[PDB]
This record gives C-alpha cells, structure tokens and sequence, in this order.
C-alpha cells in the first residue's frame, strides 16, 4: 500500500538543551522479538524471464509441425 | 517455480504466425475463432514439446552415461 507514517516525541530535561549532537535515547516500542522477515519484501514483476530463446528451437519445430497436422484431421477427414 | 510460462512464451513467439496462418486458413476474418484454436495449439505444441524434449534431454543423459543405467 506504500504507506508512510512519522511520528515524534521528545523527553528530555526542561533545560531546552539544543545545539549539541544528542544521542543515547534509542527506545523504541516492542511487543516481542522484531522477526527475522525483513521489511518492504516486496518485488515488482519485470517479467523479464526467459530471454532470446529459453528452449530448444527444434525440437519446438517438430512439436508444431506435428499438432499443426494431426488437428486438421480432428477438424474432419473430409479433407485431406 | 512457474517454469512452464517462460516456455510457453518463447514457444508462442516462434510459433506465433505459424498458428495465425493456420487459424486464419479455418476461421478467415474471425478473430475470436482464431484466437481461440490458436489458445488450443499452444498448449497442445507444449505438450508435445515437453514430452519430446525431456526424450531429447534424457537420450543426452544416457549417453553420458553409457552404465547400462
């Protein structure tokens, strides 16, 4: 769905301390372990499998010839 | 795996004005009808292609191996 949400909050001493670089604070919420399954493991389809000739021309050659010919006699023998 | 679509296009494209022409020689001018035997072609071309070709594969695999096996 490509959501997106930002949140903020802030705890520190009522000094308004600003200007240094802070670091430390790392809590984040938790209701258990984060998984093992990664995030945004998702793929968009390319389709770009099976290029130039992924199979064997001629035995395709004589797979075609043949249903080719044997479905004109399903059609009807009245025409040979 | 989905194997079988990448073969059904390369066969589809090696084949495609084959099974017009014919589609085109029974059903002149319809182009649901000729769609439509040209839907029945491709998959019977595959199904005679897979069963060949896994002869073809196989003959190759016996003739590496040449072990009564």
């Amino acid at each position: 769905g490509a959501m997106v949400e930002a949140r903020s909050l802030a705890v520190a001493m009522g000094d308004t301390v600003v200007e240094p670089a802070p670091l430390k604070p790392t809590s984040e919420p938790t209701s258990g372990p984060p998984g093992n399954n990664g995030g945004s493991l998702l793929s968009v389809i390319t389709e770009g499998v099976g290029e130039l000739s992924v199979i064997d021309p001629e035995v395709a050659q004589k797979a075609c010839q043949e249903v080719l010919e044997k479905v004109k006699l399903l059609h009807g023998g009245v025409a040979v | 795996m989905q194997q079988k679509q990448q073969i059904m296009a390369a066969l589809n494209s090696q084949t495609a004005v084959q099974f017009q022409q014919y589609a085109a020689q029974q059903y002149p001018g319809n182009y649901e009808q000729q769609q439509i035997l040209i839907r029945q072609l491709q998959e019977q071309h595959y199904q005679q292609y897979m069963q060949q070709l896994y002869q073809v594969q196989l003959a190759q695999q016996q003739a590496a191996l040449q072990k009564q096996q």
